[PDB]
DNA sequence: GCATCCGTGAGTCCAGG
DNA sequence: TATAATGGGAGCTGTCACGGATGC
């Protein structure tokens, strides 16, 4: 279909979580020894998506034959790594926080 | 306005 | 302060220290509270500094090893009048430590740097603006894979559809995975010796067509 | 050839040492040649004395410091990317108050960078220059209130980051307010804190009508000094416990604490002068015998009220006066940063004093050098004022060292700067040059040191003036500040002098910058020179008097930008400076004492002096500059030559027998030419290239690292996969290109192979491997190749390795290989030429010699400049330079025309006359009459009123020549130019901006990480930005598909761009583009901002531009 | 059209014992005038071997038949005690102006 | 988080901002579970607000966040979106573009009004896919990729 | 009704370093 | 893990001009 309008509106927490592919629980980037993403951190392939196309984190699934398959051992869906540019996460806050834009 | 001055005040309460 | 963490972050870690100390304090020992609390407060602040101050997180024992290596080199330089080599540090550090290990420990301690660190006085210049993207393929790369796929099809079609199919299965250009001889033979209804043999002759006919037309050499890099 | 010089002005003094603003400042700051007990409290000495002693308990005190010797000499630092720097030791002693135990040692702080002989530095192996800084001097200033016309703002200013700027204003309600740290409170309160009872303030400010009454607040004198102090502290720190000792601590650290608050030595002197008082210290108040004692506040209040009532003897202060604007030289900038590092070191000292064994503490354990080191390192690496040195040519460096930025830390930001900042004040006369500056954003901010100018001890720029008593011009020469010279009638250096007496009856002089005619009885001083009014670059322009300022500026600046030519020439018209500049820039090698020459060679010059000793000078030969220009020296004497002190032993870059050779003297015709010199373009003779004029050498540095990896070592090898000996022809067994091979774009300089990342061979790859029967090798070619449009002849290879002696690289790298590749650059179409008068332009056409306008005797001109530039640009100096150039061409001599004291048209005409006789009597003797074409042109020039009619052809041709015109014959036709044409010798320079360095073009290249748009820049094989305004262009055209191609297929659009390149190499039409990746990034960056951004069709039902990859 | 010097790898060198840099020496050698007495002759490789304290000029070339140096006084180099020089220059017929960057001889 | 050539890591400021956020959120959740006093939970709550503030518009309210050892504010989401360098006017009203070049202009008076002088070199790269196609059409090369190989080096060009 | 304080904006492209 | 220790430190100084929301 053809794009004809672009809409902008507030996101509900329900909607945010609907975008999110996984909560980022840990403030870890990548492991200082392997230079690979840390589980439940900011780059977790378990949330955002594989780093190599059609190959899962642990390596059980490297081919395109598995698609939408989530590895049982490491939990990373096997698709194209382009998804790491498109998949939202979320951080679920303890106390609610205002959004400075609608304050200041 | 300065969070650490505010917290030094709340602490000097007790 | 000035150790990776905000004043207020540091106070809230000291507050977790105060909490451990309240729940563990024994008045019966007759000691004032401050004395026992100060231990758990220092403990808490140091565990936080060692646990958060690094973007790329490094285990507590390793951070302590890195810091020991820091202070060693600083002693060595403050007595040498100059910086130490890897070898001087591997000596003053002790046994088990060779220059190579000093080197690798430093390479592990190397903190990341900001993509928004400017290069020029003007704001036109960031550091990210010089880093290419080596992941997404180039149009040259993709086009080359396209020309490879098409020329592979062109040379596969000179084979009969059985031998083309045996090879397209035994390598995995279809469905993405390569098969065993038993699978190709239980699909074609033929022995594993026979399917291996028609794979042999398919490869041999492809080698002859390639000695003749030379249409695929340019893609071997 | 003879060098004949004009002028009558007898400049008493020479130009002072032209890098002393650098060298003398750093010498002052370090005092590394002073026995320590003789050091004065200045520089890093005073930084120590500030930071120490250090208390709390324990006490750590400073004894003395010392600088050692460099662990590597200047050239070795340059080679191994090290810093030129002396080790800094300081001796301290720990003292326990109670115990009395003293532990004393020499703690090693790190290294201080040392300044090379020419006033520069070597940081990380590159040369760099600390540019001086200009800012408002400390002190007290009264500037009028812009809103309230009869009221004035008093302002108290310290050094930068040595206290806060304080304001006092007479308010609309009558009470005097003081602002500090942006808090407005009544000054009355601080006056009480100082001990002032209404007694003293009444008897001191009663003279004023009612101004003291607004200072009368009875509720302030009702309380004691302690109560007023806690009142002030609660005013200044809302929400802080008003403890008495805490308020004394804070207000002392605000006003009276010399460690924290510091007017300059200059701020102090200027306060004493302005306020009619004395200061014991560089603070505003003191702490004495337990209380606060005033120094400054009552005087400042007194002056402010006196200026507000209107008593005589009080003025506002001009804040762009150079008597109230001062220079911070290199020593002061570096010492400032040193004080900062020291302060951090002292915070580390007190931290280590509280905690840790109170018995076994040495200085070694108490001092952490690191803070200090990183402060100094940082100032010399990333400060705004630590500029990469300009070594284009020697004048570039010499002018760099004498710049003055108003910007930099603690001065101004861009667009924090107004007009009055950039105006040339009246007080720039003799100090700051009014032409040399940037044209563009930084105009008025980066400026240049006048030549006779020098920076006095307190930071003000001073100019020389000769004392004239009773119209007798003595040789006593006096260097003044602005505020000093503002009190003297100062005549110009052109006023006529029959010996030592002023000969005129009426004299041109200055009273406070204003020009005035005046008797020799009224003259007090007289200018030293005209050279005194301009920077060095502007003093290199002859005939400057005939040049509009606007183009004198570009002449000045482009002189900075002249490539050293292999065959450089001192101009035929010089100014009296071209030798001093070679001498002070330290490019050329000289003779230290009288002596005879022992040995002369392409690499060395050995000299036996009158001492008998043999001194060998090595010559810098084909070394590479900051900007890739070749900096080498050449021997100018031969074996056995007796040479006196200061004689020339070697010519450096752009130096001809000791003269400043920034270009060539070529033969010039000023006439249009078929459009090839349209709009300042330029046309040259192919014989320029024949005889190797405008030909430079440039050496580019290429570098590569081989580092360790988690997948294996990157190693430097000749063994590179999938390559032929055709490819590895000129690579040695190590993999390094041999010295002396020609390298063209695509040539491998250093053969590097890296282990392939873990690759899953896509099925196609497995099948192709099986067809050919060759294992996929384990490494991949990553060799350093030659970039697009570069290359040359290899003249060096430096290979540093880890595991080799003296060599240790940054962690992880195994080896570094530098390849130095040089190239002799001829002059090509697109290279930029310029003259010293503003005339600049690009070479547009190289005609062969048979097409050039030529002279009657067959001599072809060298460059054909278009007269259409001259009128618009009002820079007639080049015309005169061409005339005198003609005269000197035939007479075969050079001239020296001082600026404003140069050669005048009558004398140029005498010379032209002599030259015509040489030109034409040659012809009459050789047996040739006046050619027919000279007749036609003569009749033309007669109708042009250019000759007197009836005179003979020789009479008339002489007449023309004297106007600097000659007959010219179109080389294509044989026919003469319809008329006579100016022809002369001119100084033309090759500017650095050569087309070889700018031609760039990409089909496709690397992209960005977040945006997936192409990188910018030639070096990155970038794309050209297509800014907003270009989109506006393509819009006003309605080239919609062209626009959409810019916005998708050629950037951001990933599927579309890959499909486009395929379609092209295939022969198909380019595909309809799709959504550009940067709009996806905008989508997602607004999600992160908790904003739903929804693409809808006309059915208001969503459209998934992420094709499922974002929905679960 | 070409110069080979002994122990010189490329144009931006300096020979020890010689005042002139190679660049300058090629600037001198350009100005050499070499007359071919025979019209069949196309190309000549002049040899020059010289040393010691001596200002090598164009006469010092080992002469060839059908070849004459029309400016023998042309200065070339200034050699020092122990300084040597061993050139082989190649001189061709031709038309007009053919830059080094083109003829690549 | 990208490994640049030298092996060292570049990263974005949004990473340090998010990390600040997760640390203050996790510390808050743990001070809640352990039943911490009021004053402390108030301080954690305030600091958490300010961490969310800095991530979304750093420096908007009060102080701006910085990385240790630098006075340079961090690039928040707002500074990415808004500004002369912000995404809008930096990558969506104008972009860098493939198939472009640049060099020095010279007057060509022999051109017709509809003409320009374009060097061979700029022209061979600016038209490079076309050049490979037509190089394949005539005999100059077997296929696209062999043509690109042949133009890779200068001396190979015929 | 006026000052008053707030935030927001302030030309393009190109090179280096 | 146990003497006792109990409220931080910078700030940063020379734009200019609007519009539009907030106090006597
Ligand atoms: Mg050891
Ligand atoms: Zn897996």
């Amino acid at each position: 279909k053809e794009v004809r309008k672009v809409r902008i509106a507030l996101a509900s927490p329900e909607k945010i979580r609907s975008w999110s592919y996984g909560e980022v629980e840990k403030p870890e980037t990548i492991n200082y020894r392997t230079l690979k993403p840390e589980r439940d951190g900011l780059f977790d392939e378990r949330i955002f998506g594989p780093i190599k196309d059609y190959e899962c984190a642990c390596g059980k699934y490297k081919r395109q034959r598995f698609e939408g398959k989530v590895c049982e051992r490491c939990g990373v869906e096997v698709t194209k790594s382009i998804v790491r540019r498109y998949r939202m996460g979320h951080i679920e806050l303890a106390t609610p926080a205002a959004h400075i834009w609608f304050v200041k | 306005s300065d969070p650490v001055r505010q917290y030094l005040h709340e602490i000097g309460q007790v | 302060t000035g150790r990776g963490l905000s004043f207020l972050d540091l106070i809230q870690e000291g507050n977790q220290g105060l909490i451990r100390a309240v729940e563990k304090f024994e008045y019966k020992r007759r000691f004032k509270f401050s004395t026992y609390a100060t231990w758990w407060i220092r403990q808490a602040i140091n565990r936080a500094i060692a646990d958060q101050a690094r973007t790329i997180r490094i285990p507590v024992h390793m951070v302590e090893t890195i810091n020991k290596l820091s202070r060693t080199a600083r002693q060595l330089q403050q007595e040498l009048g100059r910086e130490p080599t890897y070898e001087e540090i591997a000596e003053a550090m002790g046994p088990g430590w060779d220059a190579k290990r000093v080197e690798e420990t430093l390479k592990i301690a190397q903190e990341p740097v900001s993509l928004e660190t400017p290069i020029g006085d003007e704001k036109d210049s960031f550091y990210g603006d010089f880093i290419p993207d080596e992941h997404l393929p180039s149009p040259v790369d993709a086009a080359t894979q396209s020309l490879l796929s098409e020329e592979l099809e062109k040379a596969l079609s000179k084979l009969s559809e059985r031998e083309a199919m045996v090879l397209k299965l035994r390598k995995g250009l279809i469905d993405g995975r390569e098969h065993t001889l038993e699978e190709v033979g239980a699909f074609f209804g033929v022995t594993r010796e026979r399917i291996r043999q028609i794979e042999n002759k398919a490869l041999r006919k492809l080698k002859y067509h390639e000695s003749r037309t030379r249409k695929l050499r340019d893609f071997l890099d | 050839m003879e060098i004949k010089r004009f002028g009558r002005i007898r400049e008493v003094i020479p130009l002072p040492p032209l890098t002393e603003i650098q060298v003398e400042s750093y010498r002052r700051a370090l005092q590394a040649d002073v026995p320590p007990e003789k050091r004065e409290n200045v520089g890093i000495q005073a930084a120590f004395r500030e930071t120490f002693p250090i208390e709390e308990g324990l006490v750590l005190d400073f004894l003395e410091y010392r600088l050692g010797e460099p662990p590597f000499p200047q050239d070795e630092c340059r080679e191994k990317d090290l810093t030129y720097q002396a080790p800094l030791y300081a001796r301290l002693q720990l003292i326990h108050k109670d115990t009395g135990l003293i532990k004393e040692d020499e703690v090693f702080l790190g290294h201080i960078p040392l300044m090379t002989e020419d006033g520069s530095f070597i940081i990380n192996g590159a040369d760099r220059v600390i540019v001086s800084q200009i800012h408002r001097s400390p002190g007290v200033y009264f500037t009028p209130d812009p809103a309230r016309p009869g009221r004035y703002i008093a302002s108290i200013i310290p050094l930068p980051k040595r206290g806060p700027w304080i304001d006092l204003e007479v308010e609309p309600n009558g009470v005097v307010s003081m602002k500090v740290n942006k808090r407005k409170f009544p000054l009355v309160l601080l006056l009480r804190v100082l001990g002032y009872d209404q007694e003293t303030l009444a008897r001191e400010l009663g003279a004023y009508g009612e101004l003291v009454q607004g200072l009368m607040d009875e509720s302030v004198f009702a309380m004691r000094p302690e109560e007023a102090l806690i009142r002030l502290f609660t005013l200044l720190r809302p929400g802080d416990p008003p403890k008495r000792d805490k308020a004394v601590a804070y207000v002392y650290g605000l006003i009276a604490d010399p460690r924290r608050y510091d007017l300059g030595e200059a701020g102090r002197y200027k306060a004493e002068e302005k306020l009619g008082i004395r200061l014991s210290g560089r603070t505003l108040a003191r702490f004495e015998d337990g209380e606060f004692k005033d120094e400054v506040f009552l005087p400042t209040l007194r002056y402010l009220f006196a200026l507000t009532a209107g008593v005589p003897g009080h003025e506002v202060d001009d804040i762009d006066h150079l008597g109230n604007r001062r220079i911070r030289t290199v020593g002061e900038l570096m010492t400032d940063q040193f004080r900062v590092g020291l302060a951090r070191l002292a915070r580390g000292v007190r931290e280590r004093m509280l905690m840790g064994s109170e018995d076994s503490l040495t200085p070694a354990k108490l001092v952490n050098s690191r803070p200090l080191e990183a402060a100094i390192r940082e100032f010399f690496s990333r400060s705004q004022l630590s500029q990469f040195k300009d070594e284009t040519n020697p004048l570039s460096s010499l002018r760099h060292k004498r710049r003055i930025s108003a910007l930099g830390p603690g001065g101004l930001t861009r667009e924090r700067a107004g007009f009055d900042v950039r105006d040339v004040h009246r007080t720039h006369y003799g100090r700051i040059c009014p032409v040399e500056t940037p044209e563009g954003a930084n105009i008025g901010l980066i400026t240049s040191l006048a030549a006779y100018a020098r920076v006095d001890e307190l930071g003000f720029i001073r100019t020389p003036y000769r004392r004239v008593v009773g119209g007798v011009v003595t040789d006593e020469v006096v260097y003044m500040t602005a505020t000093e010279e503002d009190r003297y009638t100062i005549a110009q250096a052109n006023t006529p002098l029959e010996g030592n007496r002023i000969a005129a009856e009426r004299v041109v002089a200055r009273r406070k910058g204003e020009p005035v005619i005046v008797s020799p009885e009224e003259v007090e001083f007289m200018d030293v020179s005209p050279k005194q009014v301009f920077s060095v670059n502007t003093n290199l322009i002859p005939f400057l008097e005939h040049d509009d300022a606007n183009r004198a500026l570009m002449g000045s600046n482009m002189q900075t930008q002249a490539v050293p030519l292999i065959r450089a020439q001192a101009p035929v018209v010089m100014t009296g400076l071209e030798e001093r500049v070679v001498r002070d820039s330290l490019a050329a090698l000289y003779a230290e004492e009288d002596g005879e020459v022992a040995k002369v060679d392409g690499n060395r010059i050995v000299v036996r002096y009158e001492d008998g000793r043999l001194v060998e000078y090595p010559l810098r030969r084909f070394y590479r500059s900051n900007q890739g220009t070749a900096l080498d020296q050449r021997p100018r004497v031969v074996v056995g030559q007796r040479v006196r002190k200061g004689d020339l032993l070697a010519d450096g870059p752009a130096s001809e027998n000791g003269f400043l050779a920034l270009g060539q003297n070529v033969l010039v015709a000023i006439m249009p030419f078929d459009g090839y010199n349209f709009e300042d373009a330029i046309v040259i003779s192919e014989e320029l290239l024949k005889r190797d004029f405008y030909t430079s050498i440039h050496i580019e540095r290429y570098e590569i690292e081989a580092r360790d990896t988690k997948l294996g070592p990157e190693r430097i090898t000749r063994d590179i996969p999938h390559l032929s000996e055709a490819a590895l022809r000129d690579l040695d067994e190590e993999g390094v290109v041999r010295i002396g091979a020609e390298v063209k774009p695509g040539d491998i300089l250093v053969g590097r192979t890296s282990f392939k990342g873990e690759s899953e061979p896509t099925p196609e790859e497995r099948l192709l491997r099986s067809i050919f029967g060759e294992k996929a090798r384990d490494v991949k070619d990553t060799s350093l190749r030659v970039p697009p449009g570069e290359g040359g002849i290899v003249v060096r290879t430096v290979r540093l390795r880890r595991g080799d002696p003296g060599v240790e690289l940054k962690p992880g790298v195994r080896e570094v290989v530098r390849v130095y590749v040089a190239q002799k650059r001829k002059l090509q179409v697109g290279d930029k030429l310029a003259n010293r008068h503003g005339n600049k332009g690009v070479v547009a056409k190289i005609l062969p010699v048979e097409d050039m306008p030529h002279l009657p005797d067959g001599t072809p001109v060298d460059v054909i400049l278009n007269p259409l530039g001259v009128p618009s640009r009002m820079n007639l100096g080049q015309i005169l330079e061409t005339h005198l150039g003609l005269a000197g061409y035939f007479l075969g001599q050079r001239y020296i025309s001082p600026i404003f004291d140069g050669a005048k048209e009558p004398e140029i005409k005498e010379l032209l006359a002599q030259a015509f006789e040489v030109y034409f009597g040659k012809r009459k003797g050789e047996g040739f009459g006046v050619d027919k074409r000279e007749v036609e042109v003569l009749r033309r020039a007669e109708k042009l009123g250019l000759v007197t009619p009836g005179k003979t052809p020789e009479e008339q041709l002489k007449e023309l020549f004297l106007q600097g015109k000659v007959v010219l014959y179109d080389g294509r036709t044989g026919e003469p130019i319809e008329g006579p044409i100016v022809v002369g010798q001119m100084f033309i320079m090759k500017l650095y901006h050569m087309v070889e360095d700018k031609m760039h073009a990409r089909s496709t290249g690397p992209y960005s990480l977040i945006t997936q748009q192409p990188l910018g820049g030639k070096a990155q094989f970038g794309g050209q930005r297509f800014g907003e305004m270009e989109v506006w262009a393509l819009e006003a055209y309605g080239a919609a598909h062209t626009l959409q191609e810019m916005l998708t297929l050629k950037s951001d659009d990933i599927e579309g761009r890959n499909a486009a390149y395929e379609a092209i190499i295939k022969g198909e039409d380019v595909p309809e583009p799709s959504v550009p990746e940067s709009f996806r990034v905008l989508v997602k960056e607004l999600q992160a901002l908790a904003l739903d951004v929804q693409t809808l069709d006309e059915k208001d039902n969503p459209v998934d531009i992420f094709e499922g990859l974002a929905s679960k | 059209t070409s110069v080979y010097i002994e122990d010189v790898l490329h144009e931006f060198s300096t020979i020890p014992g010689v005042k002139e840099d190679v660049v300058e020496i090629i600037l001198n050698l350009k100005e050499l005038v070499v007359r071919f007495l025979n019209p069949s002759l196309q190309t000549v490789t002049l040899l020059l071997k010289a040393e010691g304290p001596k200002e090598v000029k164009a006469r010092d070339f080992l002469p060839v038949a059908d070849v004459e140096i029309m400016n023998p006084d042309l200065h070339i180099a200034t050699l020092e005690e122990g300084g040597r020089l061993n050139m082989e220059v190649r001189v061709d017929r031709g038309v007009g102006y053919v830059p080094a960057e083109k003829h690549g001889i | 988080m990208v490994q640049v050539d030298g092996g060292r890591f570049a990263t974005s400021d949004l990473n340090d901002l998010y990390r600040r956020l997760i640390n203050r959120n996790n510390r808050l959740k743990k001070l809640l579970a352990q039943g911490a006093p009021e004053i402390i939970i108030r301080n954690e709550k305030r600091m958490l607000q300010e961490a969310v503030d800095a991530l979304l518009d750093n420096g908007r309210r009060g102080a701006p966040v910085t990385n240790p050892g630098s006075d340079r504010p961090l690039r928040s989401l707002t500074d990415i979106l808004s500004g002369k360098q912000g995404r809008f006017r930096q990558n969506l009203l104008g972009k860098r573009v493939d198939y472009s070049g640049r060099s020095v202009i010279v007057v060509g008076p022999q051109l017709k009004l509809h003409q320009c002088g374009l060097p061979k070199r700029m022209a061979l790269e600016l038209f490079k896919p076309f050049l490979l196609k037509k190089m394949e059409e005539k005999g100059i090369a077997p296929n696209v990729k062999a043509a690109r190989r042949m133009l890779e080096r200068q001396r190979d060009i015929k």
